[PDB]
């Protein structure tokens, strides 16, 4: 689903930083692990969290009752 | 005129009848106060034992037990202790609070 | 009032899986038959090898309470000496004629004697300091 | 022999940075129970501003309600404590919250399809597909107009993404923030992380100068270790700078040549902040309750 | 159970306490299990040296009068067995504590002689820490483990 706003072990907003992540790796092209560390995620408790997450709320999000397929 | 009297509690049943053994019960305490006020009762030269025992983590209970010499009771060490704490974070504020406006 | 008193020569400091406490074997100088077996608490006392350390074993300090920290000007027979443990003695036991070996055990950290004329002034006593110069 | 007096005289305080979100600092020649009783409070004991109950008009996105509700509640919101007052709970839910306990937010998203020219980004193709947490508009009730006017409330992380939408559905609730503690829940606690770590005490036991100290330097970071010669041969220069990897064990070289351990007084105090206070503020605050946990002890009557 | 006779045989009968032993062999069936074993193998240690604030926390930590734990009412604790550079207490010297508090004080202390689980060449050459002994209540020799 969508990412968690905070981490679960030390508590920094994580949240905010989804979408920033993907733009380092689509447009800046960057490793996971020089991008995590431009967002400021440093712990390894918060590192594993925007690294680890699979985002599956685009994939519910095609079934919509609410129009017309 | 409401003071609130079900915070610390004297348990009766532990106390000697001098007043130089007693034991007491905080609510809404852990480790947090128990440990930090424990160490400022042990620098008491006349209390003979101190320690904190929590007797269950789920519920909020602080079980404290002084035992003095004589000359002082167990109660005035209690109290002895709680306002050399409040001192005692009197001298942390003001050295802090120094080196911010040093800054 | 002193039970025992001598000076021991070092001869073993073995730490044997142990970070604060050093196995001590130690003869004495003056006389041939008495040796020492300690364990000592050696992060605050450090013991080398071929050291020269004087073992007293004391009843009391110069029918008293019991033990309360020290204050203001006491005086006891703990401060010329450098190091004071206080346990029991459990074993009496005869190696031979003339070698009577006791055992003291500080807490837990053990101790056996040995020689022949201390049955006088070594009781089985649930008491006995132990003190350490040098 | 102890003292208040023999306290002030063996306590010092070094600031190392201070940040308007993290502030590293130490506390010399303070006690182990004490220092952790400040790391304690910081955590659990220091109110903060949080939503608590949210009430939804309607919910017809692919997020459940009160999935919707518990990321609600995990937004920091920038607002200062001793602002609002402490909501009183044995009366009922009409005289529960004032204005002087409660800041209430809405959220009202609608998603519509967009016309665009094209797989395409689902920002140019519709409108209103990410909610983010700026989308909480602040609700002045009562008199929190005059004085909320320097300070609206505002998320201290805007762009925290709440949810997606696709068109039809729609996001229409409205919060309540009130004031509580992080040892009621987590999401009052307002610091992301506070913590201490000892002084490392590097002790070299032998000279072990020349080619054996140039290998002695890369089992630490950088800082930590230095050289100048045969004579100043390898010293510590930031012991603080060390982490206790204890990669210099390892080396059979070194394995007695060197001990490490702590400076058991000299707490290193890494204080982080969620945004809502500044991080020497919510160390004022952890002093001051220590203080306040006691007087109410001392200023109470022994019970029987 | 819903009467006073089932109550009186809850207590008396099928308690835990006269379930000690059990009948298969005469062999004790309840003890700790799994950590608080390995954890008596390092308090019993000869390492272990604990100071005076440390020595009375964890006697309190465990034997609370107020909840009917002791025999005395009044916490007694035990001289130290270092006092000339710095006054410790060894961690054999706990468990001769909460013997002393938890046991009744007109009988005298207990006596035994009993064996570990550790060989004596785990600990180094001359130890004789498989041997348990109680002397008087006190535990003066070995440490304690599962046996
Ligand atoms: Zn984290």
């Amino acid at each position: 689903m969508i990412v968690p706003v905070r981490c679960f072990s030390c508590g920094k907003v994580v949240g905010d930083k989804w979408e920033s992540y993907l733009n380092l790796l689509q447009e800046d092209e960057l490793d996971e692990g020089t991008a995590l560390s431009r967002l400021g995620l440093k712990r390894y408790c918060c590192r594993r969290m925007i690294l680890t997450h699979v985002d599956l709320i685009e994939k519910f999000l095609r079934y919509n009752p609410l129009e017309k397929r | 005129e409401e003071p609130d009297r079900e915070k610390i509690k004297l348990l009766t049943q532990a106390t000697s009848e001098d007043g130089t053994s007693a034991s007491f019960q905080i609510v809404e305490e852990d480790h947090t106060l128990g440990n930090a006020l424990r160490y400022v009762i042990m620098k008491n030269p006349d209390v003979e034992f101190c320690g904190y025992s929590i007797p269950h983590p789920s519920e909020n209970l602080l079980n404290i037990r002084i035992q003095t010499y004589g000359e002082t009771t167990a109660v005035d060490a209690l109290q002895k202790g709680l306002k050399d704490l409040m001192d005692l974070c009197d001298v942390v504020e003001s050295k802090f609070t120094e080196k911010i406006k040093s800054m | 009032n002193t039970l025992f008193d001598d000076i021991f020569q070092v001869s073993e400091v073995d730490p044997g899986r142990y970070n604060k406490v050093c196995r001590i074997e130690a003869a004495s100088t003056t006389q041939d038959q008495c040796k020492l077996t300690l364990d000592i608490n050696v992060e605050l006392f450090p013991v080398a090898a071929q050291d020269s350390l004087t073992v007293t074993i004391a009843s009391s300090l110069n029918a008293t309470r019991s033990w309360r920290p020290p204050q203001a000007g006491d005086r006891s027979l703990a401060d010329d000496y450098d190091y004071v443990m206080y346990g029991t003695a459990y074993k009496f036991e005869e190696v031979s004629k003339d070698l009577i070996a006791v055992y003291y055990s500080f807490g837990g950290l053990l101790m056996r004697l040995e020689g022949n004329y201390r049955n006088l002034n070594n009781l089985k006593q649930e008491n006995a300091y132990l003190l350490i110069r040098r | 022999e102890w003292n208040v007096e023999k306290f002030k005289k063996d306590f010092e305080v070094n600031i190392s940075s201070l940040d308007a979100r993290e502030a590293n600092f130490d506390l010399i020649n303070i006690d182990t129970s004490i220092a952790n009783a400040f790391r304690r409070i910081m955590i659990s004991e220091v109110p903060s501003v949080a939503a608590e109950y949210v009430y939804f008009f309607n919910n017809t996105s692919v997020i459940q309600d009160e999935v919707l509700a518990h990321r609600i509640g995990l937004v920091p919101l920038k607002v200062d404590p001793d602002m609002l007052t402490w909501v009183d709970s044995n009366l009922p839910d009409d005289e529960k919250f004032t204005d002087e306990n409660t800041i209430v937010l809405s959220l009202n998203v609608k998603c519509t399809r967009n016309p665009d020219a094209p797989s395409t980004d689902p920002k140019e193709l519709y409108n209103n597909a990410h909610v983010y947490a700026r989308d909480l508009k602040f609700e002045p009730q009562g008199r929190q107009s005059t004085t909320f006017a320097d300070c609206p409330v505002v998320p201290a992380d805007p762009d925290i993404l709440l949810a997606k939408l696709r068109p039809g559905q729609e996001i229409s609730l409205k919060a309540h923030c009130i004031l509580g503690i992080g040892g009621d829940h987590a999401k009052f606690s307002p610091v992301s992380t506070a913590s201490y770590r000892l002084l490392p005490q590097i002790n070299i036991l032998q000279p072990i100068k020349g080619e054996s100290a140039r290998r002695f330097q890369k089992c630490f970071p950088p800082g930590v270790i230095g050289i100048d010669e045969g004579s100043d041969e390898a010293y510590v220069k930031d012991a603080r700078k060390d982490t206790v990897s204890r990669e210099v064990l390892r080396y059979e070289e070194f394995a007695d040549k060197v001990k490490l351990g702590r400076v058991r007084n000299h707490f290193i105090f890494n204080v982080e902040s969620a945004g809502a206070m500044t991080p020497e503020e919510i160390f004022f605050k952890s002093v001051r309750i220590l203080k306040n946990k006691a007087e109410y002890l001392k200023n109470c009557p022994i019970t029987q | 159970p819903q009467n006073e006779n089932a109550r009186a045989e809850a207590l008396n009968l099928a308690n835990t306490d006269s379930q000690y032993l059990t009948p298969t062999s005469g062999s004790p069936v309840r003890g700790l299990i799994q950590d608080h074993i390995s954890a008596g193998v390092w308090l019993t240690s000869k390492d272990s040296f604990f100071t005076r604030e440390q020595y009375q926390q964890y006697i309190y930590g465990c034997i609370r009068p107020e909840d009917g734990h002791t025999t005395r009412s009044k916490i007694v604790t035990l001289p130290p067995t270092i006092f000339k550079p710095y006054p410790l207490w060894t961690g054999k010297q706990i468990i001769t504590t909460v013997l002393l508090n938890v046991t009744p004080p007109d009988m005298p202390g207990i006596n035994l002689i009993s064996k570990n689980k550790i060989k004596n060449e785990y600990w180094g050459k001359g130890s004789l820490e498989n041997e348990v002994l109680f002397k008087d209540g006190a535990l003066l020799c070995g440490i304690l483990d599962k046996s």
